[PDB]
């Protein structure tokens, strides 16, 4: 079992122990990374600890290469040689081992938490392959925080429809919403083996969840619960692509008289084929992904793959296409689960068609002729080298915006993080500059554009509406209630709820909030569509509530404000908490 | 003696490890890297040939004038070949002959993605800018 | 060595195309192997380079299967 | 006719008594009745005639339902042979309650099921006879080309080699094949015709093939006694979709497997053989296939014929020359057993076209009951003749599983039964004899000077056309006769004889015309002399046998003679392999000893070509060990302690290998 | 050390014992499975019968035997036609219903040498060349 060291790619066969991703190793990067580190224990093909009939040493200049056999200091066969010298650690290909100067971030990246904000401006200027293996750690890292979950337990059930939650003595307590599942336990004497795959929901009233379970077994009191792991697969393929500018278009074919509204973008599609990969930066709602359908209509015969970060994101776009392509050769790749509900109006989950829609995480191996990226925000570097992996191109198009809502980075929690280290792409827009940039807002009124061009955006778009006046700003005092671990406001929502019945005009606006928790148990009091702001962004909808739940640095983050408000299509009633915030925008009376 | 028959021993079960895991791993790195050596192999076996036919043949593949069907050796046997822009027309077609696989042809038909028929008074540096490339010329050997 | 180059690159070349499951088509298949038997069993040099022109528009031919620029500039 | 008939004893014998009324000996449509293995030939000669006229639908096994636990089974209590006539199971049971392992293994071995379950089945590519389709959908098995050690091709043509001219040249390949390779070979079967024997001159020379094998000694085995070669291999259809003959040899005391065995003696097991398309190395493109022969009939065969095939395998200085090597002065001392005391020598060598496909079942029951003969002791009349008729049933004319469809086999040989080589060499002989019994015959008479001769030719007629009974004396004496003008060396088809010239010139003795002749009328084939090669001069030795051409050399102080092989054929093995793991070369180091081995007297040739093949062969393994160390070296630190690889690229390891000391 | 060669005699035939053991145990969890296998396929077998037809055709015998060459001849219901070209089709089985065996056949289906669908209107004289022979023919008695 041999392979490549991670820093140097030369031939190694030694492992780092300690590393949550075990990368490969050569002798000398791995002597440089054990003698410097905490990290002590090396796999070979045979682990490195001591063989004696009871011995526990694993340090490796600790140890021997005795006998047959690796041996401590006193287990040793009197006939030694140390394992950790000479500069080197002993392994396979000792001879063909050239180290480097990479074992000084290499150390920062496997020994940092994901902690501060600097472990990700270091985990995203480093070297390529750096850049995958810390992406993969970083992803290590949130997975096994779940392990750090408390252990649930069942109350009793006055009513079945409601289960009754309790938490173990000692642990903190895991968000209730969907994108987490538990298996459960029934230890008493007598079981201790898994009772099905539930899922939880806070209740508005007392102390309760609203579960949903795959299977219909009930819980005897000792019956519980524990969040389960997704193991996390390694990754190869690089972040970016190289570049390689061709002389002129290979691979793609252009046509007669695409249309008389995608007239404009005619130049950006022929950058778009001449490159090898293009980035497209724009404010938002201003023609980002409708570009990617008008290049669709431009190459007519290329086969597509369009891909984002979210569902609800990928599913706007769904509906673009069915609204301009041609709804015949589209489809829908969905995942075996479908946490979310998805869209199914096309032919769904047929990877072999010419339009062809999916998640990053769900994206099958496969071929095309251009691959089209949309809202780079939404994707750290794990999705990217998936995107680079699983689908072989021709031509590469990154559609998306920084100075909208980043991934969401549960782990980091000091400091904050700038556009230009949400991942490669962004940063290559950031640096250089993107290939293809079209400020003019099409889709918002005049009133919100010329208002968000004063918070995230320096004075730069002009637009094209006219403001309805149907742009409103709401005073309201909001008292919280931390219910969910988000928080709920419900006198925000009975502000709403009092003042929905005086709109007749605003009976199907969607609610946005920045909590899952108020954004979910508005649906029983106003009964209007519901989305949180992070999966909001890259849909469009006539109309628009936004409620700032809480002052917090969550819900006052001007980038999801930004986000939040520019959803809206003719008008937008937002009530705000945040005295500056509400003051920045220039909106109308109430 | 009796120690050094034992060092023996030790060494030669050494050597046995050592020649067991230098196969297993050669053979497995061997057999997983086939398709790619074995046409990295092909191409170098292509290149020292060094014919000229089998040169024009490749050269055009890389520019994207492959054929459609096996290129035929029985003369006036047809050949259909995609040709996906006016720079890999201009040197392989001159007038009604076309050049190809070290051998001239006499072209029949050309269409194009629509299967339309297009004349080849109609291939041109202004009129093919918007007609449906990439064509596909039907020829017989000449 | 020119003619002996000629009925190892066709080994080559067949090898690659089963490898690229040119044997699922039968009629295609067919004709890859009477082309190289026919190379195999060549006295002139001129027939052979003719039938490997025409088991190597095999490989040209489909255009997803290898990567021609990518191989071709390995050499 | 009615489909349901199989009986035509009847019609048997209107045929004889309207066209041999007059024939007096006894004949037997059944040749359960006759009473010796004379006898089984004779009527077996007349019922190859008289099978010619019945439906083929009549033939083949006869099927019966039975009832096992109350469910009802469809099993075969018979056969319908078109040479041995209607024979029918002694054990027979129709109600049963379980089935044993033997039981089980007997009712999956014959294609009473699976041709009953399958589909009805019209394959218009070939002209045999299709029975049934066992699967939904046919299977076109297609064959892969070589692998390219392109190493070793570069190392040699550094070297010097494969130049424009040059003598040396490959010419052995991987052919590949398309899917419809495994159903034209099969059609090949169309070569075998019904050939109706001369049964006077064949009963004579029965005799004197058996006077051939009269050295060794045969008889039945135990189940404990019997050795197989290698266990991994396939079990043949349908046990080879659970496993190897591994499983079957070991999931069978030896209790049941004699249970099975005598079984066989008293029951007719019909049995399925499968064609295999081979995946080898040859300088021509048609396709190669074996024959896998299911376990059931493998294990009774060995059972039955392993003593005397072991026996034949033991034997050094006879005229069969199995198990002799060609190393340690073994091909000289081969050579030197032919050349054994002829007056005027010439050496000779023949072809049979099409020998496994065209052989017909008259000859091939003529070597079944030629092996035979040993069990004079141990078997019975009854056990003889269910013996040849489940050697008939499984290797003569069986079921041929090719492609997913089971078709009728007209008959010839099948390469896979556990006496193929050794029946084949019964065949060689009784072709030899035929011949010279032909060439003697056929001699004028009054033109031959030596009054020996004479009488020998007039007594030879007397014994094949004047009497009924067989003349040990004579039988002795043209056996000498053939011993001392005719010696042969048989390798089951491939021959050299040093016959004796000025009498094959005067016609007293069998020439390369008079193999031609008994082919023609007696094997249905053509045999060009373009495939037979004649020497007139014994210091050069045979022009080809085995594949291995002769030459005299100087070993040490004397002349003796070593085969070399084609250096085309050496190389092919070189540079084209059956694996892609084959073409590492440090990996396979061993792979090249042994072709240097096989290679090394292509030294002494006096073409210097020939000659730089085995130092081609030498300076690559030594490259290999030179670059193994390397690797080796690379992935570690130290050599290995024990290094004993220079000995093979030293010649003396090679010379040693044709040298008479052991 | 007279005692430890006793030893050396236990641990050794003790371990040829236990792999003894190991090797037989094995060998027969793996003929249980190969039972279990012949009894599964031999009873499908019986099952796949066409029972009335075999048992009209069994009773007709006189002595409860017939050819087993027969048996699919007189009592399958499915018919499958390999056909090397185009004459040999038009020859044996053209139109949607023909005659063998003394029975009536109606084509149920059509394959190529591929296992792809070909219609009856596609195996022509001129279509001929684009068919991948030979073609599979499923028919079903009538
Ligand atoms: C005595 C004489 C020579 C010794 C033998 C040799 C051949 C024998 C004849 C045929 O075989 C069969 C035929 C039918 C019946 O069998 C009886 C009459 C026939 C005419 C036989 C009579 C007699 O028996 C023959 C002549
Ligand atoms: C003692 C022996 C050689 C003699 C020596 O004195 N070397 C000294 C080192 C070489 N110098 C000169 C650079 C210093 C050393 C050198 C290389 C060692 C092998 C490989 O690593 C790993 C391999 C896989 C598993 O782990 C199981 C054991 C294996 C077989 C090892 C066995 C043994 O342990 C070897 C042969
Ligand atoms: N050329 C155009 N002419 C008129 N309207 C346009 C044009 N391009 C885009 N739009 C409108 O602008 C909106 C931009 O939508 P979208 O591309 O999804 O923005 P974003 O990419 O920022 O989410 C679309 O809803 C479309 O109606
Ligand atoms: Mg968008
Ligand atoms: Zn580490
Ligand atoms: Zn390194
Ligand atoms: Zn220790
Ligand atoms: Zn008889
Ligand atoms: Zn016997």
């Amino acid at each position: 079992a041999v392979g490549a060291c991670v820093l140097c790619n030369s031939q190694t066969s030694l492992r780092c122990g300690a590393c949550i991703r075990r990368p490969f190793l050569c002798c000398k990067c791995c002597y440089d990374h054990v003698i410097s580190t905490s990290h002590k224990l090396v796999l070979s093909v045979n682990p490195y600890v001591c063989n004696a009939p009871g011995c526990d040493v694993t340090d490796v200049t600790q140890l021997y290469l005795g006998g047959m056999s690796y041996y401590c200091k006193s287990h040793k066969p009197p006939i030694s040689f140390p394992l950790c010298a000479n500069g080197q650690v002993f392994g396979l290909y000792k001879n063909t081992c050239v180290g480097s100067d990479n074992v000084t971030d290499f150390n920062a990246i496997a020994t940092c938490d994901w902690t501060n904000a600097g472990d990700y401006i270091l985990a995203n200027t480093c070297t390529e392959r750096l850049k995958l293996f810390a992406a993969e750690t970083l992803k290590a890292t949130e997975e096994t925080f779940k392990l750090s979950y408390g252990i649930a337990t069942v109350r009793e059930v006055l009513s079945d429809r409601e289960l009754h939650l309790s938490w173990e003595v000692g642990k903190p307590r895991p968000p209730l919403n969907r994108n987490y599942v538990f298996t459960g336990y029934r230890v008493t004497k007598n079981s201790k083996v898994q009772i099905g795959e539930y899922t939880f929901e806070k209740g508005d009233y007392g102390d309760a969840v609203v579960y949903r379970g795959t299977t219909t077994y009930k819980l005897n009191v000792g019956d519980y619960f524990v969040l389960t792991s997704h193991t996390v697969m390694p990754l190869s393929a690089p972040t970016l692509v190289p570049q390689e500018h061709y002389v002129r278009i290979t691979g793609l074919y252009p046509t007669l008289n695409i249309s008389d509204e995608f007239s404009s973008n005619v130049a950006n599609y022929q950058k778009v084929g001449m490159q090898k990969y293009s980035t497209l930066q724009g404010p938002p709602g201003t023609g980002k992904s409708h570009f990617a359908i008008g290049l669709a209509l431009y190459y007519p015969s290329a086969r597509i793959v369009y891909t984002a970060c979210s569902h609800a994101a990928v599913d706007a776009l769904c509906e673009k296409a069915l609204k301009y392509l041609p709804i015949d050769k589209c489809s829908r790749i969905i995942p075996a689960r479908a946490r979310v509900e998805c869209f199914d109006k096309f032919k769904v989950n047929s990877t072999l068609e010419q339009y062809v829609f999916c998640t990053v995480n769900a994206l099958p191996e496969t071929t095309a002729d251009i691959v089209v990226f949309d809202e780079i925000s939404m994707a750290t570097n794990y999705d990217l080298s998936v995107v680079n992996a699983r689908l072989r191109a021709k031509h590469y198009v990154y559609i998306g915006d920084p100075a909208q809502l980043p991934a969401p980075r549960t782990l980091l929690t000091k400091g904050t993080l700038e556009p230009e280290y949400f991942n490669s792409v962004c940063r290559l827009m950031k640096t250089i500059g993107p290939d293809m940039f079209l400020g003019t807002c099409r889709r918002c009124p005049a009133e919100i554009v010329d208002t968000v061009s004063a918070l995230v955006y320096d004075n730069k778009l002009k637009a094209h509406k006219d403001k309805s006046a149907q742009c409103f700003k709401m005073f309201y005092k909001g008292v919280i209630t931390h219910d969910v671990s988000s928080a709920i406001n419900r006198p925000q929502i009975g502000v709403v709820r009092e003042f929905l019945t005086r709109n007749p005009a605003w009976r199907k606006a969607v609610f946005i909030s920045p909590y899952n928790s108020q954004n979910a148990v508005a649906s029983k009091i106003l009964g209007l569509p519901t989305q949180t702001v992070d999966s909001s962004q890259g849909s469009e909808y006539d109309y628009v509530i936004f409620t700032q739940t809480t002052e917090t640095a969550h819900s006052c983050n001007v980038n999801r404000f930004n986000v939040a408000i520019t959803r809206a299509k003719v008008g937008i009633l937002c009530i705000m908490s945040d005295r500056d915030l509400y003051d920045k925008l220039q909106f109308t009376s109430l | 003696d009796r120690d050094a028959a034992m060092q023996r021993k030790l060494e030669k079960m050494a050597d046995q490890a050592m020649t067991q895991m230098y196969k297993q791993a050669r053979s497995e790195d061997k057999r997983a890297k086939v398709t790619s050596a074995m046409q990295t192999m092909l191409f170098t076996m292509l290149r020292k040939l060094d014919n000229d036919a089998l040169n024009n043949i490749i050269n055009n593949a890389r520019d994207g004038c492959v054929p459609l069907n096996i290129i035929p050796l029985t003369t006036a046997a047809k050949l259909m070949v995609v040709i996906p822009d006016y720079n890999t027309y201009k040197n392989t077609c001159d007038g009604t002959t076309f050049t190809y696989a070290s051998a001239l042809w006499e072209i029949q038909q050309v269409v194009d993605a629509d299967s339309k028929i297009v004349q080849l008074s109609e291939i041109s540096m202004d009129n093919s800018p918007n007609l449906a490339w990439p064509l596909i010329v039907t020829a017989l050997r000449a | 060595s020119k003619m002996s180059d000629v009925k190892c690159t066709s080994v080559v070349l067949l090898s690659v195309l089963q490898q690229l499951r040119v044997e699922s088509s039968s009629k295609l298949w067919a004709q890859c192997v009477q082309l190289h038997n026919d190379i195999l069993l060549a006295k002139d040099t001129t027939e052979a380079f003719e039938k490997m022109v025409s088991l190597l528009s095999v490989l040209l031919s489909m255009q997803g299967a290898v990567d021609i620029n990518k191989l071709c500039e390995e050499m | 006719w009615d489909l349901l008939k199989y009986d035509f004893t009847e019609e048997r014998l209107k045929l004889f008594d309207r066209y041999f009324k007059y024939w007096d000996q006894t004949y037997h449509p059944n040749c359960v009745n006759c009473l010796d293995d004379r006898c089984i030939l004779h009527c077996a000669n007349f019922n190859v005639l008289f099978s010619t006229v019945f439906p083929p639908t009549s033939f083949g096994p006869l099927v019966r339902k039975i009832f096992v636990d109350g469910v009802p089974f469809v099993v075969s209590t018979g056969y319908h042979f078109r040479e041995l006539g209607v024979v029918h199971n002694q054990d027979v049971n129709l109600h049963s309650s379980r089935l044993s392992f033997k039981e089980l293994l007997v009712y999956a071995a014959d294609p009473a099921m699976h041709a009953a379950s399958g589909n009805l089945l019209l394959d218009k590519r070939t002209t045999c006879f299709s029975v049934a389709a066992l699967t939904n959908n046919v299977a076109f098995q297609t064959v892969k080309p070589g692998n390219f050690n392109k190493d070793f091709y570069d190392f040699a043509v550094s070297k010097g080699f494969f130049k424009e001219g040059s003598s040396v040249e490959l010419k052995h390949f991987f052919f590949a094949q398309d899917g419809n390779a495994a159903i034209s070979d099969y059609d090949y079967y169309r070569y075998n015709l019904p050939t109706m024997c001369d049964i006077r001159q064949l009963l004579f020379v029965v005799e004197v093939v058996d006077k051939y094998f009269d050295c060794y000694d045969g008889g039945c085995i135990n189940a404990n006694q019997v050795i197989v070669n290698n266990l991994d291999k396939s079990a043949g259809f349908p046990f080879n979709k659970w496993g190897k003959a591994r499983l079957y040899y070991d999931s069978m005391s030896y209790e049941d497997q004699d249970a099975l065995f005598a079984y066989t003696k008293r029951n007719v097991i019909p049995t399925i053989t499968q064609m295999n398309l081979k995946y080898a190395i040859s300088a021509k493109n048609r396709a190669r296939t074996v024959a896998g022969v299911s376990i059931c009939s493998t294990m009774t065969n060995r059972q039955f014929h392993q003593k005397l095939l072991k026996s034949i395998a033991a034997t050094r200085g006879a005229t069969v020359v199995i198990g002799t090597s060609k190393f340690y002065g073994g091909w000289h001392n081969m050579l030197k057993t032919v050349y054994s005391d002829v007056e005027n020598p010439h050496l000779m060598g023949w072809d049979y076209p099409k020998c496994d496909r065209a052989m017909p079942n008259m000859l091939r029951i003529m070597a079944s009951l030629v092996l035979a003969r040993k069990h004079t002791t141990c078997c019975s009349l009854s056990h003889r003749f269910y013996r040849l008729a489940n050697e008939c049933a499984q290797v003569l004319s069986e079921m041929v599983m090719c492609g997913g469809s089971l078709y009728v086999k007209p008959g010839g040989t099948s390469s896979g039964d556990a006496t193929t080589a050794y029946a084949n060499s019964v065949f060689n002989i009784c072709q030899a004899v035929t011949a010279n019994v032909n060439a003697l015959l056929s001699t004028d008479g009054n033109k031959i000077a030596d009054k020996y001769v004479r009488n020998l030719q007039h007594r030879l007629y007397e014994c094949l056309y004047r009497n009924r009974d067989v003349d040990t004396d004579f039988v002795n004496e043209f056996y000498a006769y053939l011993r001392k003008h005719f010696s042969m060396m048989i390798l089951s088809d491939d021959a050299v004889v040093c016959f004796n010239s000025t009498y094959a010139s005067q016609g007293l003795v069998a020439s390369i015309k008079n193999f031609k002749s008994v082919l023609y009328y007696q094997n249905n084939v053509f045999m060009s002399e373009a495939k037979c090669w004649t020497e007139t001069d014994l210091t050069k030795g045979p022009h080809e046998f085995c594949s291995q051409h002769t030459m005299l050399v100087k070993q040490g102080d004397d002349y003796v003679y070593l085969p070399y092989p084609d250096p085309s054929r050496i190389l092919g093995a070189g540079c084209f392999v059956d694996d892609i793991v084959k073409t590492d070369g440090t990996l396979m180091i061993e792979r090249f000893v042994s072709l240097a081995i096989d290679a090394y007297p292509l030294t002494k040739h006096p073409n210097q070509e020939y000659a730089d093949v085995f130092h081609l062969y030498l300076q690559y393994i030594r490259k290999l060990h030179d670059e193994l160390t390397g690797h080796m070296l690379d992935m570690y630190s130290v050599m290995l302690t024990n290094d004993n690889t220079s000995r093979y690229w030293e010649p003396e390891f090679y010379e040693a290998m044709y040298t008479p000391h052991t």
